[PDB]
RNA sequence: UCAACCUAUUCUCAAACUUUAAAUGGGUAAGAAGCCCGGCUCGCUGGUGUGGAGCCGGGCGUGGAAUGCGAGUGCCUAGUGG
RNA sequence: GCUCAGGGAGGACAGAAACCUCCCGUGGAGCAGAAGGGCAAAAGCUCGCUUGAUCUUGAUUUUCAGUACGAAUACAGACCG
RNA sequence: GUCUACGGCCAUACCACCCUGAACGCGCCCGAUCUCGUCUGAUCUCGGAAGCUAAGCAGGGUCGGGCCUGGUUAGUACUUGGAUGGGAGACCGCCUGGGAAUACCGGGUGCUGUAGGCUU
């Protein structure tokens, strides 16, 4: 059997990058975090205090609580058939803001701005974001020459 | 009492070298590697010749020793005494296990180190001979008697480089004339176009 | 002309005696070379242990000093009228400091007492030119940069025309 | 007579029979560890 | 059935053997057709199959 | 012969400092512990009061940390002094008080707290700090930065702390490392503080050099006796200093002025001038080594 | 000369080595519990009707990827644990 | 407040190795231990002052049945360094 | 164009050597009475201005080492999925997809926020 210690097997996984150990950089501490901001976890190995349990490295929660130096944030873990929503503490540092909700901030208000504009225009703009459709019918100039005939290089051992 | 290399043939367990952990490994049979004239420079061994197998296999220490034997036996007969440069291009530090019975049975089972192997690939090469021109045939009568030292199926291919280098030969001259390749030895020194130019100007003087 | 930034002038002369034992011996040569200079000592303790020399670790073996400015040039001179401004070749560091070892101590001029003995110095004096307190100031602490360092021969010839000494090669 | 000793083989199906349920959604969730001085101060802005 | 080809396939809503469904192309719905095709045949019909 | 060390792999592993950490102008250990507000507070500022002390002025600054930069509310050096009336030694302890007052004036001035939060209008030189009173805004309150100065007794970093807390700035604070505070015996005269404040010791040792030997006190004092000031004029200079930071602390700007482009630096060669350069010093050695031969 | 050394080169490796570093995969998001305004409360924070949070009041529906499908919840419970 | 292992060059007895000095020195040292992470105006070494190794209710993590004990993480109320 | 004070990202900024720095600065520098601290005013602290770009530092140079970032290596190695494919095995080929890294060869060598100077 394995030994369940609270840092067992996160020998690559808790250790800086290479050539960025050192001072934490302090933008790290200086930005803020309201509740409700969605927040990833990435646990660092220069601080000790405030550590997320290697079960959340890499999962992103959302912020129940923000104290003087820790959040206490909300993720999801999944143990053996259920998913708990389940409230942790971490140390300012260990945490980023997820961009995934900055994206559709922006295409909310860029939806509702071509919202409020044209629909005084009258005309109908498309909201919803369709897949990658495919190729429409498109020529192709092969303009002068005669395209280029390949054929397979015959083998030579070359070891 | 060795066990036959059919036991051990096969690139079975994640590869275990002689370290702190696995301590105890018994001395390697094959310890001399490179020989024949290996004091000779690159400008007189233009030919190579490569024993590359086709297996991904095992070879062991003592088959690889058996066949630098039998190689050299037959090139200091052949191609005079010091004509030519075998190297073997595999040195062996996958160390094999050996559970030995006698009566505990199997409870309790991890081997002592029995011996040491190389793990090869396809298109690895196994030896290679550095000769003249004119000594072809002996190259490859000689990689052909020692290739019934090894397990499995290996090929012989003489190669375009020239000697035990990275460069190819009909471009070699050229570029040792116009003082891009400096000789050393048993290899050759590049030169980039990338230096300080005081060694520019010292190569040019 | 050169720029008079560029003066060679001595920065420290570090003095020292290693007496090898403890208590009465150790406290006669600090009692030297406060006699000497006129400032107190410090007492240099031993790293390790070794039994070879008799000296254990953490013991008090050595007495040593820094000197500054005129106190060090009248203490520098001394050694050398006891040297006859004559050094050997290789008593010069590549950084350019320099230094020797002296036998006795009444040599430089110091009244003997019986209760004080003899005992044999290490003079050592430290170079510099006006700059080097770059490397050793705290806020903006730099290096010194190459034209500005001491040269091994432009400090054998400083000796050699400040003091007028003769310089034996070996 | 030995055995088998740890096995998560038939666990996969046995979770996604009744199906990997999500937690549940709900607006207003609790307050029970917020910060007690925030808490304090949120109490006393409902009183007033 | 590999349970992500045996979902793919509930949405596709090709259920039993030799069923058959219309599916428009995107982005989305060839790499949902590609991770179920040892199990399907599809193809670009014409107008009289339709 | 030695093995070099600074090779290839030394290079491609070393590992820099920051940039002000090469410098060595600023420690991130007492930086991060001064300037990082508590998360709870939820981007509420949290403001320095810098000290810097040079060779020849004093910069005192205050300073919030954002994720920019930092953002500077007001500045105040000692070579604006002379506007106050202080001629000339803008490097002791009493233009370091002189110039955390103006700091403080100027700031509160800026806020628009001028009129309340006065402060000691006389200075005393015993402890101070100002409280905020009820009704009126509250008072600025900011947090010393010393930097890399050693913070022992007598510290002009001090002095400039001493001239922002009776400005009215609420810098906490005690009196351990102000002038006066001896060690052995370990209270606080406030008389001797008022003599370093006012500068005293400088009078004090200008009457003591004038009185020993008067060529060493030509060396030493030159600007003081080019500016006239004798040991006599020193207490009511710095007090008509104190009255006039007090009575116009804000900056008048200097306007700009048509520069007209000069360039002083000698700007970064091109390529193609490089790689000519190396090919006329190939082209070159080769000429001369076959002209040679 | 033969050595250690040192400097560029070269042959072969690593489960308990690593600068690099895939495929497969793991979280989060893809709106009405959301946006945008107007305003009150607080003993918390506070240069600052500051910062945050809570409460009212109003206006916004193109239901904001594809695809499929009616969902959520509470008891009692056998058998199973070679 | 200082920089460590190691190396180079000097220096009376002194040496391969006691001590003094200068220079290079991205951690090659140290942090009690087993190893892994971590660390350079520190978490290391040397000082100065000390008893937050204290009183107290909750929440959370960790193995987990999402139960105990242990250990740990943010807080909060004092009393202090 | 540029510098100081505080910085952010932390080498496109480092390191070795060389050249050039007008004005303000930053420095080196001259001292120890007082504050302070040492074996020593070297450091730290404190009081100054006789001198100097010599060093720091700033800008620039090197067919520079490094770093950053592209090409090549290569659709190679590896790889999700598939076959009643091959082979005695080892392993390999094919279909459906995804796709690296050295060596080698080019390009770059700090950007920039807040406050305040200089270039009368
Ligand atoms: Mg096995
Ligand atoms: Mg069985
Ligand atoms: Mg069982
Ligand atoms: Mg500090
Ligand atoms: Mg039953
Ligand atoms: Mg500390
Ligand atoms: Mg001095
Ligand atoms: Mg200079
Ligand atoms: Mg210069
Ligand atoms: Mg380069
Ligand atoms: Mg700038
Ligand atoms: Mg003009």
């Amino acid at each position: 059997t394995n030994t369940k210690g609270k840092r067992r097997g996160t020998r690559y996984m808790f250790s800086r990058p290479f050539r960025k150990h050192g001072v934490v950089p302090l933008a790290t501490y200086m930005r803020i975090y309201k509740k409700g901001d969605i927040v990833d976890i990435k646990g660092m190995g220069t601080v000790q205090k405030g550590m997320p349990h290697k079960c959340y490295h890499g999962k992103t929660g959302r912020v129940y609580n923000v104290t003087q130096h820790a959040v206490g944030i909300v993720v999801n873990k999944q143990v053996k058939g259920k998913i708990l929503a389940k409230r942790i503490n971490v140390r300012i540092e260990h945490i980023k803001h997820s961009k995934s909700r900055d994206s559709f901030l922006k295409r909310v208000k860029e939806n509702d701005q071509k919202k409020k504009e044209a629909k005084e225009k009258g005309t109908w703009v498309q909201l919803k974001r369709q897949p990658a459709p495919p190729r429409e019918a498109h020529f192709v100039r092969t303009n002068g020459k005669e395209p280029e005939l390949l054929e397979p290089i015959p083998y030579e051992f070359m070891a | 009492g060795r066990r036959p290399a059919r036991c051990y043939r096969y690139c079975k367990n994640k590869p275990y070298p002689k370290s702190r952990f696995c301590r105890g490994v018994p001395d390697a049979k094959i310890r001399i590697f490179d020989l024949g004239r290996k004091k000779a420079k690159v400008d007189e061994f233009p030919l190579c010749g490569h024993m590359v197998s086709d297996e991904y296999e095992q070879l062991s220490s003592e088959a690889l020793e058996a066949a630098r034997i039998c190689a050299n036996k037959y090139m200091v007969k052949s191609c005079g005494k010091d004509g030519f440069h075998i190297r073997v291009r595999l040195h062996p530090f996958h160390v094999i296990r050996i559970n030995k019975m006698l009566q505990t049975g199997m409870r309790g089972a991890f081997g002592k180190p029995q011996g040491t192997v190389a793990r090869v690939h396809i298109g690895q090469v196994i030896m290679s001979i550095r000769t003249k021109l004119q000594n072809k045939e002996h190259v490859v009568e000689a990689l052909r008697r020692a290739k019934f030292k090894f397990p499995g199926r290996q090929k012989i291919h003489i190669s375009k480089k020239w000697g035990f280098t990275k460069f190819n030969a009909d471009e070699f001259e050229d570029m040792v004339a116009e003082k891009r390749l400096i000789p050393d030895g048993c290899g050759v020194k590049y030169i980039p176009n990338r230096g300080p130019l005081d060694k520019w100007r010292a190569l040019h003087s | 002309k050169e720029n008079p930034m560029r003066e060679l002038r001595i920065r420290k002369l570090c003095l020292n005696i290693c007496v090898g034992e403890s208590g009465d011996r150790l406290t006669r040569a600090a009692k030297v070379l406060e006699q000497l200079t006129g400032q107190t000592p410090v007492f240099s303790k031993a790293r390790y242990t070794v039994r070879s020399f008799g000296i254990r670790r953490n013991e008090k073996i050595a007495v040593h000093c820094t000197v500054r400015g005129a106190k060090a040039e009248e203490i520098l001179e001394k050694g050398l009228k006891v040297r006859e401004y004559e050094l050997r070749k290789n008593n010069f560091s590549d950084t350019g400091n320099f230094g020797f070892g002296i036998q006795e101590h009444i040599d430089l001029g110091i009244k003997y007492d019986p209760s004080i003995g003899i005992y044999g110095l290490d003079f050592y004096v430290v170079l510099g030119r006006p700059g080097f307190s770059i490397a050793d100031k705290k806020r903006r602490t730099g290096c010194i940069g190459a034209k500005h360092r001491i040269s091994k021969e432009e400090a054998m010839r400083w000796f050699q025309q400040k003091y007028d000494g003769i310089i034996l090669p070996g | 007579a030995k055995s088998k000793n740890h096995t998560t083989h038939n666990q996969s199906r046995k979770w996604h029979r009744n199906g990997i349920k999500k937690p549940r959604s709900q607006r207003y969730e609790s307050l029970k560890g917020v910060d007690p001085k925030f808490l304090r101060n949120m109490r006393f802005a409902k009183k007033h | 059935v590999s349970p992500k080809v045996r979902k793919v396939l509930q949405l596709l809503r090709l259920r039993q053997i030799f069923n058959g469904t219309f599916v428009k192309l995107n982005k989305a719905s060839i790499n949902m057709l590609r991770i179920v095709e040892p199990y399907i045949a599809w193809g670009y019909p014409n107008l009289k199959s339709v | 012969f030695v093995k070099v060390v600074k090779n290839k792999a030394y290079f491609k592993r070393y590992q820099v400092k920051f940039r002000r950490r090469r410098e060595g102008k600023t420690d991130y250990y007492a930086r991060k512990r001064l300037v990082i507000q508590d998360k709870n507070k939820y981007n509420t500022p949290k403001y320095r009061m810098i000290v810097r002390v040079t060779n020849r002025d004093i910069i005192c600054q205050i300073a919030y940390a954002r994720i920019e930069g930092d953002m500077i509310v007001c500045a105040a050096y000692a070579h604006e002094l002379p506007k106050y009336g202080v001629k000339v030694g803008l490097t002791n302890y009493a233009a370091a008080y002189c110039t955390g007052l103006l700091l403080a004036r100027r700031l509160l001035n800026r806020f628009g707290m001028d009129k309340i939060y006065e402060g000691q209008v006389e200075v005393t030189g015993d402890e101070y700090n100002v409280e905020s009173i009820d009704g009126q805004p509250g008072a600025f309150t900011c947090y010393l930065d010393a930097g890399l100065a050693r913070t022992t007794t007598g510290n002009k970093v001090f002095g400039a702390l001493k001239g922002a807390v009776d400005g009215g700035l609420s810098i906490p604070h005690s009196t351990k490392r102000f002038p006066g505070y001896d060690s052995e015996s370990k209270e606080f005269n406030a008389e001797v503080h008022r003599k370093h404040i006012m500068g005293q010791n400088v009078a004090d040792y200008m009457r003591y050099l004038m009185e020993e030997d008067e060529d060493a006190y030509k060396k030493q004092f030159s600007q003081y006796i080019k500016n006239n000031v004798t040991p006599d004029m020193m207490e009511e200079m710095y007090k008509k200093a104190h009255a006039a930071i007090r009575e116009n602390p804000v900056y008048e700007k200097k306007p700009k002025r048509e520069v007209k482009k000069k360039r002083w630096n000698r700007p970064k060669m091109s390529l193609a001038q490089k790689k000519d350069r190396v090919a006329q010093k190939k082209a070159s050695f080769l000429r001369a080594q076959e002209r040679a031969a």
